[PDB]
């Protein structure tokens, strides 16, 4: 069973008109809330080790810059260096497990700021490469400035 | 693959990740995502669609190749990721699949079944032998919805029976066919309409659409 | 036209275009069958998904804990059961001789479904919805998941 | 530091005299890090404001040359690694195969970091891939920028 819910927003067959009450009726009818509970269990979220270390290798200074294999060992020292409590997550053989989703909000926030730090790390080397190009052209033109 | 669901996210793309869980914040989520014109939101591995009543360019064949054999969680929510997870669970792991599509009449179920049929007929790559089956189902849909569907109190047209479609493949991937299977015909609507409702459409199309020699022929 | 004539071994992906759950202003037997098959779909759906999660956590040697949710299998039984289910009682009322009205069927449902938790009618014998003024006579309630 | 010998100070004096267009032996704040990025040390703008605010208690940004040599002595071997820059471009990959879509990269470079201007990111797309279009490869591009 793979499964598709369909939600009707209005009765006027319009495009931009949204009604909260009709959709609320259809949330109750279809049972979206009871669909949450079976995937909302004791661990509410999970990943695999390889796109987790691909995902958060920049939050761990041991994995930075590359990479580091094995994936469970780098993910383990990732959660060790970030010192998230051991109650909040769990290790498996082939899956990492996240109990509460607020940790997943926090880690994506910190990753989102490290993207900005990577943009700074790029832009200083690019602009200094332009200044190195200009000083490289002007340096070979004169014996002394 | 490093890309995830959490990039390009308006609101939250999953109800599982929703803090405090009620009806009201979920209405906030659907109103935010629908007003920002993102109409798909998951519950675990469950698609939620909201009908926008108009065309969006997420069904272009260029957009199909964005989704093909990318994993389920790796990208923004859309109906093709479920059919890709089912198609990879069938193709690589040999597990027969079925997609149950439920919701309000007018909420976009039949169209979604058409889009899953078109997506599978695209990604199998078997040409006219799968496009004969697809053409058969797509050109057979207004027939079945003319016979077995009728007006209710709430809607102008409503699914009064379950359409089913078998999509049958070889081990090699060659299309062996498919079977429409009807379920649960509301029979007493034929003989007794409720107040404000309507009997099945083929009688009204038969009386209103025919010529006078056909009505005098059918007595 | 499109069915294979050969009996060869095959694979299948099916799609099921079927209604959602319905609440009208006036609900009758057709809506009772419609809501019943909705109860069956929710039952088999949440049950198979529960087995899927227990399989994913039994692979990784992760201890499953029980989580509380609505059980459809009490509801479906209330309609399905061959000895006191509502379809069995209406099948009996269409079969049993004598004066068969709608009132006698509702009184039979008040007789053989009183000690059920999820059955709700005003003239039920164990009723805590007797003084519930919002329940008209010649009607009854079923505690569906919606 | 210890600090610097006469050879490296006289090496710094050449770019320092290149951006001394008036011939006064000092320059202002907004052209101050252009010498350091011209000579290859490459500090950020934010820590450049930290170095200017470190020695100035007045707030006008008048910088003397021996403190300027101390700023250059703190950032002499602080140049960042090539593989770290390479991975920093590997994060912004679209599919994990060695390219970036050009419009998303133009949106990142003008909204994160020290905010490259309009002509600099349009220059960056063409320096990254002159053949075009809408998709830039960066395997040769980082090897060209990290070489001194
Ligand atoms: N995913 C979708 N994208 C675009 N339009 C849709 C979509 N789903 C439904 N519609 C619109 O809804 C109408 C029919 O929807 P349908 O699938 O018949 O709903 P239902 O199955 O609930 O009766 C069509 O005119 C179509 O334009
Ligand atoms: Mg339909």
């Amino acid at each position: 069973p793979n499964y598709i819910r369909c939600i009707k927003p209005n009765d006027k067959k319009a495009a931009h008109i949204f009604s909260e009450s009709l959709v609320c009726h259809q949330i109750r009818y279809l049972g979206l809330l009871e669909n949450v509970r079976v995937r909302r269990a004791g661990y509410a979220f999970r990943q695999a080790y390889e796109p987790c270390l691909e995902r958060y290798k920049m939050l761990c200074k041991q994995t930075w810059p590359h990479w580091k294999g094995p994936a469970r060992s780098g993910v383990e020292v990732l959660f060790n260096e970030l010192e998230i409590p051991v109650e909040e997550y769990s290790f498996g053989r082939s899956k990492i497990f996240i109990r509460n989703p607020r940790t997943l909000f926090q880690l994506e926030d910190l990753r989102k700021q490290r993207l900005e730090d990577l943009a700074t790390l790029i832009q200083k080397i690019y602009r200094g490469w332009k200044c190195r190009t200009h000083f490289l052209l002007m340096k070979g033109l004169n014996d002394i400035f | 693959v490093k890309s995830s669901l959490l990039d390009n996210m308006i609101g939250v793309g999953d109800t599982v990740l929703l803090e405090p869980l009620n009806e009201e914040t979920f209405i906030d989520n659907l109103k935010k995502r629908f007003d920002h014109n993102e109409i798909y939101t998951y519950i675990g591995s469950v698609v939620i669609s909201v009908n926008p009543y108009r065309s969006l360019p997420i069904y272009s064949p260029e957009k199909v190749e964005d989704y093909r054999n990318r994993n389920f969680y790796e990208l923004s929510p859309h109906i093709f990721a479920l059919s890709d997870e089912a198609y990879r669970s069938l193709r690589d792991q040999d597990k027969d699949q079925c997609i149950l599509i439920t919701g309000e009449s007018g909420a976009g179920k039949t169209e979604a079944s058409k889009l899953v049929m078109s997506y599978v007929a695209a990604v199998c790559g078997k040409g006219a032998e799968v496009n004969q089956v697809k053409e058969q189902l797509l050109q057979s849909t207004p027939v079945l919805e003319a016979f077995g569907n009728a007006k209710t109190v709430r809607n102008d047209n409503s699914s009064r029976f379950g359409k089913y479609m078998d999509i049958e493949f070889d081990f090699k991937g060659d299309p062996l066919g498919g079977v429409i299977s009807n379920y649960l015909l509301e029979k007493s609507r034929v003989v007794k309409q409720p107040r404000g409702e309507r009997n099945f459409h083929v009688f009204y199309q038969l009386l209103s659409g025919a010529s006078e020699e056909l009505l005098h022929k059918l007595k | 036209s499109i069915k294979a004539q050969t009996k060869v071994r095959k694979k299948v992906m099916g799609v099921l275009d079927i209604y959602g759950f319905e609440i009208f202003e006036d609900n009758s037997f057709e809506q009772f069958i419609i809501n019943y098959c909705n109860e069956k779909l929710q039952q088999i759906f949440i049950e198979l998904t529960l087995k899927e999660e227990q399989e994913e956590y039994i692979r990784e040697d992760i201890e499953w804990t029980h989580i509380d949710y609505f059980n459809n299998a009490i509801i479906c039984d209330l309609i399905e059961n061959n000895t006191n289910g509502i379809l069995a009682m209406l099948d009996e009322e269409c079969l049993r001789p004598g004066t068969v009205t709608d009132e006698t069927f509702l009184e039979k449902l008040n007789q053989v479904c009183a000690t059920h938790q999820h059955f709700e009618s005003r003239m039920s014998k164990c009723s805590r919805f007797l003084n519930d003024t919002t329940l008209p006579h010649s009607c009854f309630r079923i505690q569906h998941y919606a | 530091a210890d600090q610097l010998t006469e050879e490296q100070i006289a090496e710094f004096k050449e770019a320092f005299s290149l951006f001394d267009k008036d011939g006064d032996g000092t320059i202002t704040t907004k052209e101050l890090g252009t010498v350091m990025r011209s000579l290859g040390q490459n500090p950020t703008e934010a820590e450049l404001q930290d170095m200017i605010n470190e020695v100035d208690a007045d707030g006008n940004g008048t910088i003397d040359f021996p403190e300027f040599l101390t700023m250059m002595a703190r950032k002499m071997k602080d140049t960042d690694s090539e593989e770290e820059i390479r991975e920093a471009f590997r994060v912004f990959d679209k599919d994990g195969n060695g390219y970036i879509s050009a419009a998303e990269l133009r949106h990142v470079m003008t909204n994160l970091g020290e905010k490259l201007t309009d002509e600099e990111v349009d220059e960056m797309i063409r320096e990254a891939d002159i053949d075009g279009d809408g998709q830039v490869n960066y395997e040769e591009f980082v090897q060209m920028m990290t070489a001194k």
